[PDB]
Formats: structure tokens, C-alpha cells, sequence
């Protein structure tokens, strides 16, 4: 499940932008109920960045959507969508630190 | 179609242990994280804790951080409550929910040191009212049985409009119940009205046709 | 450990006007990450709770702005601007944001529909139960409204409370109607030693209660 699994420190929401004052309302609008930090292995055990930030997303958004819903949510396809994007910039990010510091 | 469905209703001896089921189906199990949650008789709602369906790392409330299990088959969409060493305490009807938004049907578990007793169905049939209002109204008698639940239905499901089911009610130690159907007095005895019940705990199964 | 106080206990409203629930928190929702877990459910008779709003105020998808829910920290409150039939049932409120999750006692929505008198029919102890030595005289009082009524027994004139047992159904989502049934048991000794069983209701849609009875001479 998250064997292996780092929490990874908080960092700001990345600004992505979609086009249309409303889509891009919407993120601005729902963001605190969006993640802000990343689930991840080691970067060391990983080929490239992809591969990395790849498992992270799924891990990540995931691990996001089972514990909030616990607690009372409802993810749209809109909230999905918005969310890889996010989260995928945010995994890119972690994984310069990560490599950054190896 | 997201559909939550437990496993069929339980009598369990004290000490004694049970598994419920639960399957999910109409949406990614894996995606949502489930909830338990306990409804003593005549209670209230209790949240039991909740199984992380991603990890399968489960979390109990602290009453029930002693005797109970959460768990799940991933493959299956499928999450089980175990309760063990039950106690009169137990005595309940039990829920997983998806997130905060679905709940399954229920379960039913009774803990006793009392044996099974099969309900005893009396038809019942009219005397009075006749064609003063045109309609006609049969009923059925489940009487003197234990423990809950018993499935009742009319003409094996065909009949459920203008169907009365009113709840059990105790007496020394069973639960009677009682249904009532109303139809055109043309329609009878024209048509056969059969009265369908099930007693899970006892095994049992019974009908019984209405006649004047 | 959080406590929901839910009020009140019980609502009567009359179609196309309002209706408001309260429930509030011993410890404010403000849950860790930010967000205030609170949840709307209803629970129709004979149905498993349904969710409509969750997170304080965001509707589920498929509810009407109708509801409505609000508040903060710890009062919250689920508003209905215009109440209908489909809204008649239990509706109550979970919290999500604390260890463990509470829910509130529950709020009975009754939706006020024109006066209907019961119908009542009564019956003699089926033939395979006299066998046996036990007499059962079911009486039903079926679709009524409003949902006091009371029921009495009378034996050969005179009044009986041993030996009764009552059950009560929820209000009707079809035609917003209660339903009631009456079983009086007895030995069969004693039926048969008694002639005319009487079922007497009293409902508001009669000054007069409204009479069943049979005599055992099947006369």
C-alpha cells in the first residue's frame, strides 16, 4: 500500500492555469481540498522521473481521495482532473528535492 | 448503480465469534475509504472506525479497539467486520458505508443464550367490511419467534402495493409480527393470495394460501 | 469525544413551506487540514441513510438548491427553503472532522397531508392457532391522519388491556399516512368462553370511534 512510502514536507499548490476564468475559478475555489504535499519512494529507486512521478501521483491522489471521503467527501471528474495536474507538478517538484539531495 | 450489500442476518452464542460481509460494486473500491458503524436496538448510530481501502490499514474507535476486526479482499471489493468473543453487549445491526454517502442494506446480529424458535404463520381472513367500500383487506400472523429478522412477502414479491408490514414487537421472549393487504373485493377469492415468510435464524420458509 | 445536539426531535410542515434542522457540536469541526467534515443524511422509511450535503454545504449531486446547510465551528443547520412529499423522513447529521465520528439523535420530518380517517377491519384467531390452544384477534387500522389515535378493546362489553400488543408504521411516502395494528392474545379457555370481541378506535376524524367487531358464534 505505502511500504516504502515518504510523506514529503508541504509545499505551495503550483498555479496552473486553464484557459477559461471558470475552470480556473474552480481550482482557485477548491484548492483547500486539494492536497499540498506528496507520497513517494525514494528517488534512488526509480530509472528516471517519470517512473517516479508517476507512482507518486497515483499514491498520492489516491491515498488523498480514500482517507478525505472517510471523513465526507465527493471528487468529480473535474476534481480528479484538476488534481493529476496538481499533484503531478507537485511530484516533479518533489522529486528535484529528493534528487537534489542525493 | 453503487450498490453496498452485507451478508444475510446472524444469531450468535456468547463467546462466540462472526465475520460479516460487505461488497461494493458501481464504483472503484480502492478510491473511497469505508466506515463502520453499529445501531444498537432502538439507538442510535455509533461509529465503530474506518478501513483505509488503499492500504487496508484499519482504525477502531476506542470501544472497539479490543475484540474487533476490520479487513478486506481488494480483489473482491469486499470488507469484512469481525466481531469475536461476542457479548450480549453485540447485540445489534451493523453498516459499512462508502466514504459518508452509501450505506449497505445492514446486518442484523443477535447474541443469546437463546435457542431458535421458527415463527408459527397464521393466515387471516375477513367477516366484516365486504362491499360497503368494495376493497377487502387479508392479513397474515407471524407469532411467538426468535431471534429478528423474518422476511415477509405476498405472493413472493408480485403483491407489494397496498401492503402493510408493522414492526415486531417482543413478548416473554419472541418477537411477533404482523402484515396486512388490501385488494378489490372482486380480485378475491378470484385471485390466490399467498403470504410469504422466512425465519433466516431457524432455517425456515413458510406460506400460507387465504381463504374464506 | 464530539456530541451532536440535534433539534428538533420532530417537524410537521405543510408542503411548499419551509424548514430548518439544527445541529450543533460540543467542540468545534474545524478539522486539522482545514475543511469542516459536517454531513447531511436522510433516511426515508424503510431505506438506508442517503447523503445530500457533505462538507457543511456542497450539495450531493441531484439535490435542489431547496436544502441548503450552513454555520461554522459548531452550529450548523440544514434548511429546506420549499418542503415536499420526497422530503418526508429521518434526517440527521455525522461529523467526520474528530476521533471518533459522531453522528446527531435524528430529526423525524413529518409532511402535514388533508385528514384521512383509519380503515379498520378486525380478525378472529385463524383456525391452525385455535388447534393449538392460543386465540390471536388481530385488528388493523390502516392509512389514517394525523398519526394520534388510540385504540381499545373491549370484550363483551367490557374494556381489556391484558394480552394487547401494538405496532406503529412510519408516515407514508406515498400518501403521507400512518398505519397502526392492534393484536389482542388471549387462551383459547378464555376466547371461547367470551361471544363478542370488539375493536374501538378513536381518531380525529370522527367524534365517535370508529367500531369493529365479531361475535365468535360467527353470529
Amino acid at each position: 500500500g505505502l511500504g516504502g512510502y515518504m510523506l514529503g514536507s508541504a509545499m505551495s499548490r503550483p498555479l496552473i492555469h486553464f484557459g477559461n476564468d471558470y475552470e480556473d475559478r474552480y481550482y482557485r475555489e477548491n484548492m483547500y481540498r486539494y492536497p499540498n504535499q506528496v507520497y513517494y519512494r525514494p528517488v534512488d529507486r526509480y530509472s528516471n522521473q517519470n517512473n517516479f512521478v508517476h507512482d507518486c501521483v497515483n499514491i498520492t491522489v489516491k491515498q488523498h481521495t480514500v482517507t478525505t471521503t472517510t471523513k465526507g467527501e465527493n471528487f468529480t471528474e473535474t476534481d480528479i482532473k484538476i488534481m493529476e495536474r496538481v499533484v503531478e507538478q507537485m511530484c516533479i517538484t518533489q522529486y528535484q528535492r529528493e534528487s537534489q539531495a542525493y | 448503480q453503487i450498490q453496498l450489500v452485507q451478508s444475510g442476518p446472524e444469531l450468535k452464542k456468547p463467546g462466540e465469534t462472526v465475520k460479516i460481509s460487505c461488497k461494493a460494486s458501481g464504483y472503484t473500491f480502492t478510491n473511497y475509504g469505508m466506515n463502520l458503524v453499529k445501531q444498537a436496538p432502538g439507538k442510535g448510530f455509533e461509529w465503530m472506525g474506518w478501513i483505509n481501502t488503499f492500504t487496508g490499514e484499519p482504525t477502531y474507535a476506542d470501544d472497539f479497539k479490543g475484540r474487533f476486526v476490520f479487513s478486506l479482499d481488494t480483489s473482491a471489493s469486499t470488507a469484512y467486520l469481525q466481531i469475536n468473543n461476542l457479548k450480549n453487549e453485540d447485540t445489534a445491526t451493523y453498516f459499512f458505508t462508502r466514504g459518508t454517502d452509501y450505506w449497505g442494506q445492514g446486518t442484523t446480529l443477535t447474541v443469546s443464550s437463546a435457542k431458535t424458535t421458527a415463527p408459527s404463520v397464521y393466515p387471516l381472513a375477513p367477516v366484516c367490511g365486504d362491499t360497503t367500500g368494495s376493497s377487502v383487506t387479508l392479513g397474515c400472523l407471524v407469532k411467538g419467534y426468535f431471534p429478528e429478522p423474518v422476511t415477509l412477502t405476498w405472493n413472493s414479491g408480485s403483491l407489494s402495493s397496498g401492503v402493510h408490514t408493522f414492526p415486531a414487537v417482543l413478548q416473554s421472549d419472541l418477537y411477533t409480527l404482523s402484515s396486512s393487504v388490501t385488494v378489490t373485493s372482486s380480485t378475491w377469492p378470484s385471485q390466490s393470495i399467498t403470504c410469504n415468510v422466512a425465519h433466516p435464524a431457524s432455517s425456515t420458509k413458510v406460506d400460507k394460501k387465504i381463504e374464506p | 469525544d464530539v456530541v451532536m445536539s440535534q433539534t428538533p426531535l420532530t417537524l410537521s410542515v405543510t408542503i411548499g413551506q419551509p424548514a430548518s434542522i439544527s445541529c450543533k457540536s460540543s467542540q468545534s469541526l474545524l478539522d486539522s487540514d482545514g475543511k469542516t467534515y459536517l454531513n447531511w443524511l436522510l433516511q426515508r422509511p424503510g431505506q438506508s441513510p442517503k447523503r445530500l450535503i457533505y462538507l457543511v454545504s456542497r450539495l450531493d449531486s441531484g439535490v435542489p438548491d431547496r436544502f441548503t446547510g450552513s454555520g461554522s465551528g459548531t452550529d450548523f443547520t440544514l434548511k429546506i427553503s420549499r418542503v415536499e412529499a420526497e422530503d418526508l423522513g429521518i434526517y440527521f447529521c455525522w461529523q467526520g472532522s474528530h476521533f471518533p465520528q459522531t453522528f446527531g439523535g435524528g430529526t423525524k420530518l413529518e409532511i402535514k397531508r388533508a385528514d384521512a380517517a383509519p380503515t379498520v377491519s378486525i380478525f378472529p384467531p385463524s383456525s391452525e392457532q385455535l388447534t393449538s390452544g392460543g386465540a390471536s384477534v388481530v385488528c388493523f387500522l390502516n392509512n389514517f391522519y394525523p398519526k394520534d389515535i388510540n385504540v381499545k378493546w373491549k370484550i363483551d362489553g367490557s374494556e381489556r388491556q391484558n394480552g394487547v400488543l401494538n405496532s406503529w408504521t412510519d408516515q407514508d411516502s406515498k400518501d403521507s399516512t400512518y398505519s397502526m395494528s392492534s393484536t389482542l392474545t388471549l387462551t383459547k379457555d378464555e376466547y371461547e368462553r367470551h361471544n363478542s370481541y370488539t375493536c374501538e378506535a378513536t381518531h380525529k376524524t370522527s367524534t365517535s370511534p370508529i367500531v369493529k367487531s365479531f361475535n365468535r358464534n360467527e353470529c
